[PDB]
RNA sequence: CGCGACCUCAGAUCAGACGUGGCGACCCGCUGAAUUUAAGCAUAUUAGUCAGCGGAGGAGAAGAAACUAACCAGGAUUCCCUCAGUAACGGCGAGUGAACAGGGAAGAGCCCAGCGCCGAAUCCCCGCCCCGCGGCGGGGCGCGGGACAUGUGGCGUACGGAAGACCCGCUCCCCGGCGCCGCUCGUGGGGGGCCCAAGUCCUUCUGAUCGAGGCCCAGCCCGUGGACGGUGUGAGGCCGGUAGCGGCCCCCGGCGCGCCGGGCCCGGGUCUUCCCGGAGUCGGGUUGCUUGGGAAUGCAGCCCAAAGCGGGUGGUAAACUCCAUCUAAGGCUAAAUACCGGCACGAGACCGAUAGUCAACAAGUACCGUAAGGGAAAGUUGAAAAGAACUUUGAAGAGAGAGUUCAAGAGGGCGUGAAACCGUUAAGAGGUAAACGGGUGGGGUCCGCGCAGUCCGCCCGGAGGAUUCAACCCGGCGGCGGGUCCGGCCGUGUCGGCGGCCCGGCGGAUCUUUCCCGCGCGGGGGACCGUCCCCCGACCGGCGACCGGCCGCCGCCGGGCGCAUUUCCA
RNA sequence: ACCCACCCGACCCGUCUUGAAACACGGACCAAGGAGUCUAACACGUGCGCGAGUCGGGGGCUCGCACGAAAGCCGCCGUGGCGCAAUGAAGGUGAAGGCCGGCGCGCUCGCCGGCCGAGGUGGGAUCCCGAGGCCUCUCCAGUCCGCCGAGGGCGCACCACCGGCCCGUCUCGCCCGCCGCGCCGGGGAGGUGGAGCACGAGCGCACGUGUUAGGACCCGAAAGAUGGUGAACUAUGCCUGGGC
RNA sequence: CGAAAGACUAAUCGAACCAUCUAGUAGCUGGUUCCCUCCGAAGUUUCCCUCAGGAUAGCUGGCGCUCUCGCACACGCAGUUU
RNA sequence: CGGCUCGCUGGCGUGAGCCGGGCGUGGAAUGGAGUGCCUAGUGGGCCACUUUUGGUAAGCAGAACUGGCGCUGCGGGAUGA
RNA sequence: GGAGCGUCGGGCCCAUACCCGGCCGUCGCCGGCAGUCGAGAGUGGACGGGAGCGGCGGGGGCGGCGCGCGCGCGCGCCCGCCCCCGGAGCCCCGCGGACGCUACGCCGCGACGAGUAGGAGGGCCGCUGCGGUGAGCCUUGAAGCCUAGGGCGCGGGCCCGGGUGGAGCCGCCGCAGGUGCAGAUCUUGGUGGUAGUAGCAAAUAUUCAAACGAGAACUUUGAAGGCCGAAGUGGAGAAGGGUU
RNA sequence: AAGCAUCGCGAAGGCCCGCGGCGGGUGUUGACGCGAUGUGAUUUCUGCCCAGUGCUCUGAAUGUCAAAGUGAAGAAAUUCA
RNA sequence: GAAUGGAUGAACGAGAUUCCCACUGUCCCUACCUACUAUCCAGCGAAACCACAGCCAAGGGAACGGGCUUGGCGGAAUCAG
RNA sequence: CACGAUCCUUCUGACCUUUUGGGUUUUAAGCAGGAGGUGUCAGAAAAGUUACCACAGGGAUAACUGGCUUGUGGCGGCCAAG
RNA sequence: UGUUCACCCACUAAUAGGGAACGUGAGCUGGGUUUAGACCGUCGUGAGACAGGUUAGUUUUACCCUACUGAUGAUGUGUUGU
């Protein structure tokens, strides 16, 4: 909507809202990123903290696929599963615990943050964190690795 | 020029990008025109399925995607042979045939053997002339269909075997999968360097005798 | 000094063929700037982009791995999404910048050289006969010519192949013709042709109506047709059209059957014995370009220049060492994809004659420039030319009359006819240029009055006329509202039926393969849980979610009520 | 609102400018045209949908599209993006703590049972309790309704502060683990780097404003490049004629 | 091309003309289209091949939010003073 | 006031940190405060009192302080930032 | 004998400042009103016994917290009542509630109002087109144009009347934009003043008659006077023109 | 401009054109010639300076001096000579 | 200041000077005459320029005004200059 | 007061990481600490000339007039030793 | 002498000094400055430079307004004349 714009509530006022001294002019700091070195220092230096510079290990035909660990917290690992196999477990009595495949939901890595329910359970995944373990065995329950 | 915090940001607008715009007002008329072309390959080819050719089950590569099974190109020579099918006919009964698949497991090998044997059942071969002679099947399966299959035929379902509750063992219970990782990545590290040291002890012993 | 083979090479208006230029939107192959950015500028950038040259086709190019990967691995090219503004490059500045994997559109695969076997089993061309002949083809027959061993044809090509013995099973595929049958998706393929509903009905405006009012149900008729346009304004029904698995006629394709003429004796597994690959190419150096490709991504010139359990690749140079993975130096291939040029269609929240294409028109025109090249302006009488007969003045242009027209206050550059500017008429003014702000006054112009404007409206009092009722009951109709929730429908929360649960479905990483079916898995049952529905009773929010009576009140109609009531009128 | 009169007031606008009526520039007159756009990318604000999600593309299924090149639908519904995790050049690692009881010598260290479960301080909108009144036409009794409320509480969001957790790094230490006892693996306490955690707030669309990249508000060079056309003038050479 | 003057090269010459790259670039001139209402500046900071320009703070506006009590029952803050 | 914590400091003690209770207007005058985003123009200036450097001076150049002009009309100073 | 200078009076003059009043706008009010009592508000109301002229016998405070329009009262007759707005009649009404209430509405108090650059708000300001919608308007006259006519609006602008014209156009709610001009030595076209002006002055030269003819300074014929004066103002060609 | 004075060249040359060629101009030429400069008829003269900057001559006697080739070590890339 | 030529030098020169003779309106010191113009008329008939305009003194003012202040003052329509 | 960023180089530091299908070694790349410098010192790599000149602008700035000022120049006083 | 300035001759009453955009270029001239040709000297490696000398080198428009000069007229006085 041009209709709700700026432009037509200038219309009349002669500068168009850009001043009269110094006036819409072309491009006076220079074109795009220029002088981030010279005269636009400052900006790039209290707001891009770091810009300049090389830094770390080039690396030459990346491929992302090979990094591809995914990550899911214990707080929330019951989420894998549907609810029935959390209500039935806290009873059955047998004390028989559910297994939650993580590698199945689509993580490879147990991190350990959040309480993990006093609730047994087997939990498959490529990876854990030393404290996921810790909460996992804490609870009663098996970590158990797969390829 | 920059003013106050937010991103500097390189956007590729300095070549004649204006010149080389490409609009997408023609879509509507492509999901057209292709969807006609699709209907009258399906009315073409009559009771073959219009999907095309069977295709096998094949698991991604990397990683990654190691975990989802695909549809592949053809299924490879070693799973033709071992279903009982001349590579040269597979072509004309609805078998998609790549021959470049290597085969590595032996699980994979008979799945996709187990598609063909389920497939060549479950065709409707008709015959040469309408005076039937042998392979082409019976008037009843004929008359009952001469019904295309609409939609990939035998389709690629990625499965789950469910593992029920169990007890966990004691034993189960015991492992210390965080170490053990830890001891793993570790072991790959140094398993040259330590026997590039037992090479040396192992010289070391045998110069002592001399 | 002859004649003959071949070889290399000439000449022919020798016989028959073919290439030549154009167009160039899209495609392929070279060639290749500089403006620009970097706030200067040189590398970088602009850009492998404009201009230049070459060559194409309905597409082109690409393409059946010397591929990716490193996984439990995928599997020609192209295209879209994503990857990713990422890895990477860069005076590591400005800026640049992919790829595999994943999901999609489409999807199609192959043939030589070689190594070998087959009496060259091959090919082109001449001449006679039969067929066929507007994309020169089929069959036959010629001691008719040539090409071919410096290698044609079948088999076969890396997914391995060839040849042998015996295991098995059995024998349809192609083309040149000649017919004949079903007209074969926009719902009868393509092209062409010609046809198909219904008012000029009744009044009435109008110059003319397609208008306005009306027409057995918004009126008549049709409507699978009310898109559009034309017709003296605004039209479903005047005309063309429009609609329709509507009609007929042609012509052309494409597929089904029959006959003839040819070709064509065309498999698979199992064991044995053989066979196996493209050289001044790879690779190394190098220089220059090029790339995101970084101790060299690609492409080049030059020098060097291979090998065969080799060769390449494995995104940091080098040696050793395992793995992986392809098979380079020959070739063909539809399909998704492209398309500001062409032929032909449709459409638009676009433009509306200084816009929109330079171009609505005799426009790439006139004109300019030696030439390359530049390059306009310019739409509109009226429904109908009915375009002004005739008289008159004038040498005529011009007028004056007359006439046509609804109108010429539409008169051939003529619809509307603005402003600037001018001529005239009327009014007013005028020595400090004019113009202007504020404040009055004078005059003009029209507008509103009043031939009293005393402006209305209630209620009231009085004097005159006026018909019928209010009030009251009685009958009918309708409405509101109400509780006794009275009786019944209606639905919220709860409890009871475990009743729908199988006569209630879906979902579930809840179970069971005691089940069934199809091949440990798929589908269907069968349990379990969650969620949605029947039966009655009870309590409660008795909820605008409604009926029936009954009550109360209101209104309307019709009866009566005749005049201290009742309205009207002055 | 048309003209005229007079009193008072009154310089010509546009613009750059410290300063314009200027002896600063533009402007004789009138008509029409004429300048902050569109795409991309971010940012913050705002509106809506959904919410630890969200999402639509791209594709597909539904029709000859009148309106449709729409609309609807999709185990594609999620390949994928963005978000739900950070930090480190990287190898890599990766957000919890408390209490209680017991066992190891409670050794502010190591191992086993039970309970609570995102810590604390100050301030904090709000909520809750509330002594007490304040009356009622009488003397007391006395449930109901308020009004206020002295005083005390639980305290959102946000802020200040303290501890706490994860990654990097340092310092100093002492223990534990095993198929591989190793130049192996795992811990502790104390500083310090982090675009962290500390019961989630994002995603999709739309509007606005800003900032760039693009012709980039409109108009403006002197130049620079590519490819062509010209010696009819003129500059010189040559050929063939004329003239004095 | 020049018996030389930077002369001449089709009214053009210290680098002809035509077309394209091209809407070249411009810290510089010029313009920049209706009304009301409200708030309302700066010409100083540091850095800059910066000095007719940018950056950065300062000043402006807009949007808000958190709280406050004239609802007999207030805490903080100031171009002052004591 | 009372008590706890310390690995610091220390003849004992310091010092800091923690809990738990007890005490209300603490000079005048004025005023509602706090807080976070986005942010335009601007970054040629000039004038005056007083202070003040350069200069014989200047409608000169350059500083301080406040206030003006610049953005601002109005009465006065005949006229005038 | 100030209309001069210095020192001093009374009086009077008028700014857009000050004071009072009106009016428009803005801001502020935890502002007011979805229908109720109530003006330093400092209560209202069951309900039970015991009673009645009793009451709550508290400050020169000068008073707010308590008193003289009633508490019990007049009627029915020491006992009963102290009654209901579908009717108390009303200054307050808790039974139902605007003439008012487009709650983006309406109402009331205050304070305030310079503005370039610049920002923000609201425009029932305006232009063109699309979805909706006015049983909108229009040949019994649309658009546009003109107007010493009548009005509205602070204004942007708008409504009416008359004329002209001759076919289409508008209001509202939304959507969209190639949306508003005095300037740019702006683009195109048109028009003035200049102005009936500058000008129609290089190379000696014209005159008389006649004809034709509407018309003769200029045409043609005759006469006279003149010039070019054979390196020509004579006759012929080249190039160039292209029908002259 | 005549005159004067230098310089280069005997042709697989000097000078110069050319994108390129067993290309082209000078050149149908050959030192009384081609090409490159300076001065400027005649008369009369034309001094000194080889330090500078140019141009040129000579070259295993000889400092530096690339790419290649040769040797060196190394597993090689390599480094050294 | 010596072929970056030095010194000369007849003849030549739309070349740069100086002086003399003659000569003259160059001058004292201006006048007269001729032709074409201008002028006036008939016919025809442009352009540049132009915010508005158009009398001065002083004042102040962006420090030299037609406009402003205060004074002077102001009389149609025009012609040749 | 006595001194200097990114990028590159160089040295120094750990039984450090990475050198990409795995392993050993060389090489290289990282991480961290010093050094080589930018004096225009918040840090381009840089000579002239134009009278043959060109463009954008500038009265933010020179060459006249005019203002202010009057040292200087010019004129004139006062004092009075001579 | 291009000059302003200066100097000198001669006469004279005296041969005073100044202003008006350093009066006065659509009044002239253009001799000088101040383009372009060229010469010299000095400087410069050079292109070139020189308030160092030399020579050659387009001086545009009035018809507007005003001002000025002259020239018709204008209002009044009834009309006209003296
Ligand atoms: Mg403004
Ligand atoms: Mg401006
Ligand atoms: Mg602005
Ligand atoms: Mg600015
Ligand atoms: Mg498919
Ligand atoms: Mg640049
Ligand atoms: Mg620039
Ligand atoms: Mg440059
Ligand atoms: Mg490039
Ligand atoms: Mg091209
Ligand atoms: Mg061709
Ligand atoms: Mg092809
Ligand atoms: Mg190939
Ligand atoms: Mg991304
Ligand atoms: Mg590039
Ligand atoms: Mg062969
Ligand atoms: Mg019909
Ligand atoms: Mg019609
Ligand atoms: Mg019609
Ligand atoms: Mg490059
Ligand atoms: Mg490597
Ligand atoms: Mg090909
Ligand atoms: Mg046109
Ligand atoms: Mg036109
Ligand atoms: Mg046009
Ligand atoms: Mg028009
Ligand atoms: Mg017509
Ligand atoms: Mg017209
Ligand atoms: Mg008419
Ligand atoms: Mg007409
Ligand atoms: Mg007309
Ligand atoms: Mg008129
Ligand atoms: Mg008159
Ligand atoms: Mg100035
Ligand atoms: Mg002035
Ligand atoms: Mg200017
Ligand atoms: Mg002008
Ligand atoms: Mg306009
Ligand atoms: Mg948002
Ligand atoms: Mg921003
Ligand atoms: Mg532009
Ligand atoms: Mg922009
Ligand atoms: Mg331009
Ligand atoms: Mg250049
Ligand atoms: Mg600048
Ligand atoms: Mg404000
Ligand atoms: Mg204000
Ligand atoms: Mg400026
Ligand atoms: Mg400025
Ligand atoms: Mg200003
Ligand atoms: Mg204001
Ligand atoms: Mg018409
Ligand atoms: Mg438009
Ligand atoms: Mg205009
Ligand atoms: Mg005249
Ligand atoms: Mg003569
Ligand atoms: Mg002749
Ligand atoms: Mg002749
Ligand atoms: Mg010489
Ligand atoms: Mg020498
Ligand atoms: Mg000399
Ligand atoms: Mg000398
Ligand atoms: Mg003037
Ligand atoms: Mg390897
Ligand atoms: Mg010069
Ligand atoms: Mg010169
Ligand atoms: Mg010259
Ligand atoms: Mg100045
Ligand atoms: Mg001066
Ligand atoms: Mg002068
Ligand atoms: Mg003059
Ligand atoms: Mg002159
Ligand atoms: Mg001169
Ligand atoms: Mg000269």
């Amino acid at each position: 909507p041009s209709r709700l714009r700026k432009t037509r509530k200038l219309r009349g006022h002669v500068s168009h809202g850009h001043g009269r001294i110094g006036k819409h002019r072309k491009h006076p700091g220079g074109r795009g990123n220029a002088g981030g070195m010279h005269h636009h220092r400052i900006n790039f230096d209290k707001y891009h903290p770091g810009y300049f510079g090389k830094v770390g290990m080039r690396h030459y035909h990346l491929k992302r696929n090979q990094s591809f660990c995914p990550t899911v917290n214990l707080d929330k690992l019951w989420t894998l599963v549907s609810e029935q196999t959390r209500v039935n477990a806290a009873k059955n009595k047998t004390g028989a615990a559910p297994i939650i495949d993580v590698v199945r939901s689509g993580y490879y890595k147990v991190l350990g943050k959040g309480k993990l329910p006093k609730q047994p359970v087997i939990v498959k995944a490529k990876f854990f964190s030393r404290r996921a373990e810790e909460k996992i065995k804490g609870v009663g329950g098996a970590c158990v690795l797969v390829a | 020029a920059p003013s106050r915090n937010g991103m500097i940001l390189k956007p590729h607008f300095h070549k004649d990008w204006q010149r080389r715009v490409a609009t997408w007002f023609n879509q509507p008329a492509r999901k057209i025109r292709r969807r006609k072309a699709r209907q009258a390959r399906a009315r073409r080819i009559a009771p073959r399925p219009a999907s095309g050719p069977l295709r096998p089950i094949v698991r991604c590569p990397t990683v990654r995607y190691h975990t989802k099974v695909r549809a592949g190109r053809g299924f490879s020579l070693e799973e033709l042979r071992v279903a009982g099918i001349h590579k040269k006919v597979a072509r004309t009964i609805g078998i998609s045939v790549d021959p470049r698949r290597r085969n590595k497991s032996t699980e994979s090998l008979q799945a996709n053997v187990q598609r063909l044997k389920e497939y060549r059942s479950k065709l409707v071969l008709f015959p040469r002339k309408p005076s039937a002679p042998k392979k082409g099947d019976s008037s009843a399966e004929e008359l009952k269909l001469a019904t295309q299959l609409t939609g990939p035929v035998m389709p690629i379902r990625n499965v789950f075997k469910k593992e029920k509750a169990r007890v966990i063992t004691e034993e189960e219970k015991n492992f210390k999968a965080f170490a053990s990782l830890r001891m793993a990545r570790a072991n790959a590290r140094l398993f040259g360097i330590r026997a590039k040291r037992a090479k040396e002890a192992a010289e070391q012993d045998v110069e002592k005798k001399k």
